[PDB]
């Protein structure tokens, strides 16, 4: 309804808005398009610009900042003068900025705090993770790393972690919304999706560092089979870790609900805690799409097969 | 008639370039 | 449709990188700091040594 | 025509079935589509239940199990009452449970004893491959260990083998099939492909283990110009073994055939050897469609080009 | 207007022709698709086939060879008899035939020399590409060593070369295209595409070769933040070499034109500079397709974001 | 008239999905 | 009204096969 760029408002131009958001996604995407006509193309959009939407919350009906993030790209049409963006929060360029680290045995929190000290990057109080994590030496992107210690922190039995932007960086715990709404009442549609595509009922331990970590710690056998995997990882140096690793690994295979709502809940985000029906699921995916009749679409799932899957 | 082609092949590429740029 | 292939062929330089990371044998220099290995921003400063290396 | 499930018989509810299988392909799959009314709603399908179709065989025209596998996956829809399925015989438990195996030297046959007499798979009397493969230590999934004993042995001189499950695991040999079905009479529509897409005329052999084997067996270097790949595997530790794999590499490139059919051949399956015109090809995939009216579409190909991309 | 094939003269059959090739792309690609009735079904084209196709060139209005390669690959429909080709020039060849090779310190243009001289490929008196590139060993397709050394002599400094086949091997260096076609008369439509997708601002060079070489070289830290990689190549073996190849790194991110032309410029290929407005670019990629009104398409992006993608 | 898009977009994922999912 | 979805899917194919061959 109002996007304000740096010191304009172009809400009298855009065609339509979508805040897509997937749970392992690299940052919150705003694709928005607009004409481009000579009033919009006098002020020269180029990327970089900072873009804040501005729109009226489901939860206290009052105009709040949905989106503050940064104009990653944009693309313009000559025959038809229609501007594209694909706008991003500042976690993209945490994507695309490598470095090296070594860290010693420490937490998550701890090497989060680290990186935005490094690369000054503001950031809330951010949740103590607890889990204690093994020396490692990384190379990937600064996102990449973060994402690689907190799935080592999923691992050892803490807490599902995400981190996501707005105006400085947060350490958003999964199930941690304020509201957890209730789609059963706009379900347009519903798709639930049961499997054993990514069932894990076994895990072989056979660690590559020592505490000769083995084991094998099956926990549905009898029922779905001896679905096994094996964790050969040199994170895992202690027998409490090996056991923890497995407890977090163990599933019904894959079972999501791709769920299309007839009204956008404004202020659903990744991760977050949904309600369908009398059951809780959380978003690994939201897609809402700000159209003349705003609209969303979520593709929620288990912790269980979440913790599988992307941790 | 036959833009529908050039309309959802553009579409499948956007989403297909999307989704992996997204992912990866 | 070559814009997916190359950033698929990205992907998989990226993956492929990653994953040859910190494996295989690799040339270093030794340092009053510690252990400086090649293609490494810092110092190692705890390391093991083979046995045969630790005469007197 | 008959959906036995575990009871009940749900053949009077499906819109529609799909047989399909690759080559290559994980499992022998069927995706069978039903509406979801009240009276299927009770049943309550869940994944895991024993699906077995049962219609007139081509054959004898007698009814004949032609499908015997489990529900890997259900996806239902709550707008319109349309229950999905995707069977898969159970190849796929075998392509999922991972586990470690050190091996030394011996056939593929005595292999794949070993792996169902671990696991408990219950298995018809194994052809015997012949081939005698190199000690090796596996981790890949147990359908992944065995397609690659079974690729070894390919190479080395041995007949191509493909593992189908059935009731029990059966060792398929590609070119033992009882019917040699002619498309021609039933040929809705073709589409001959040739290419020197994966064209092999010569072949370096550059041994990574000793018997310092090394030598080039170039084939038809003449005609197609020499179209030449360096075979480097440990496995090759012998001169004979060098030059068989080398011979069980050279083809003229892709040389395929989209053939559309008519008529469903209900027997068909991967691997099995058909006849379109005076030619005979083998089965590298088949995709039946049981709707109103059942059809068949297959993708056949030689010999020498199934050999050097799937072996 | 001409295809000449071995001996006949098959333009009175064919539907329509795409004339297509990328930056990176294998080969110079012509896909002519004809209905073959008795008459081309006689000559019985195979794979391997020698097409030559001649139309009026843009530049001087001469019948001129644009095309001269060989056919890869027929598909023939059955039900209608529409044989569909895919011709490629001879460095489809180059990019299938492995081979290694050990090299010393020297230049592109002396191995790619040797390359010639070795697998009997014509060549014209190829550019002295003037880079001295870091002995290694190499196993990959010749047209695969070729592009390595190429992109190792875009690093150090050297200009940006393609090969391309004609009747013989051609070094073809980006920027030296005859005609600087100007695309704006004909511009049917243009998509104008500005990111920073492959922003690099920084690079954090960690030699893994000695000369302990180690530096960082932020360009535009201040603009567009310090977006940085790290080029960690055992290639870069000097300090000279690493700044160099730092400073043929550096770009705004993407920055192409999906360019639409209405009339098709019969001689632009992959790598010729073009203007589009007042600016000049570079073709990353065109895709003529001779149908019955001639017709072009065309993507060009900058030299600093082909440098770092491609090279 | 538009619903094309959504069922055909539908296929593609669906079949590559699919694809993926059994040769992998 | 129902040869469009074959069309395009066999288009779809061949494009990125295409690509993926072209590039790869």
């Amino acid at each position: 309804k109002i996007i304000l760029n740096g010191k304009y408002d172009i809400a009298n131009f855009n065609e339509g808005i979508t805040l897509s958001e997937a749970i392992d996604g690299v940052a919150y995407k705003m694709d928005v398009s607009l004409v481009e006509p000579k009033q919009l193309k006098d002020i020269n959009i180029k990327k970089g610009d900072k873009i804040i939407l501005i729109d009226i919350a489901y939860e206290s009906k009052k105009e709040e900042t949905i989106f503050d993030g940064v104009v990653w790209e944009t693309r313009r049409s000559e025959k038809s003068k229609k501007l594209t963006l694909s706008c991003r929060e500042r976690t993209v360029y945490m994507e695309e900025s490598e470095e090296q680290y070594q860290f010693k045995e420490n937490t998550a929190t701890q090497r989060i705090e680290y990186y935005c000290k490094q690369w000054n990057i503001p950031y809330y109080n951010l949740a103590n993770t607890g889990k204690k994590l093994a020396k490692v030496i990384h190379k990937t992107n600064i996102l990449d790393m973060i994402k690689k210690d907190l799935k080592e922190t999923a691992t050892k039995g803490g807490d599902l972690f995400r981190v996501r932007m707005d105006n400085k960086l947060k350490l958003f715990k999964l199930g941690t919304n304020a509201n957890v709404y209730k789609l059963d009442s706009i379900l347009e549609d519903a798709n639930f999706t049961s499997s054993f595509n990514d069932a894990v009922t076994s895990v072989k331990v056979l660690g590559k560092s020592k505490d000769p970590i083995i084991g094998t710690y099956k926990k549905d056998a009898d029922k779905f089979g001896t679905l096994q995997k094996i964790k050969q990882d040199e994170k895992i140096k202690n027998a409490k870790e090996a056991k923890k690793a497995a407890e977090a690994m163990f599933n019904s295979g894959e079972e999501t609900i791709s769920v299309d709502c007839a009204v956008d809940i404004n202020r659903i985000r990744a991760g977050d805690k949904v309600s369908l029906k009398s059951k809780e699921y959380y978003v690994i995916d939201v897609t809402h799409t700000l159209d003349s009749r705003p609209k969303m679409k979520l593709n929620i799932g288990s912790l269980e097969y979440i913790r599988r899957k992307f941790y | 008639k036959e833009e529908m082609i050039q309309e959802l092949l553009s579409q499948v590429e956007s989403g297909i370039r999307e989704a992996l740029q997204d992912i990866g | 449709f070559n814009g997916i292939a190359r950033i698929l062929k990205e992907n998989m330089n990226k993956s492929v990188a990653n994953g040859t990371f910190g494996m295989g044998c690799e040339l270093a220099e030794i340092t009053a700091n510690g252990l400086k290995v090649n293609g490494y921003k810092d110092e190692i400063q705890d390391y093991l040594v083979l046995e045969n290396l630790t005469l007197k």
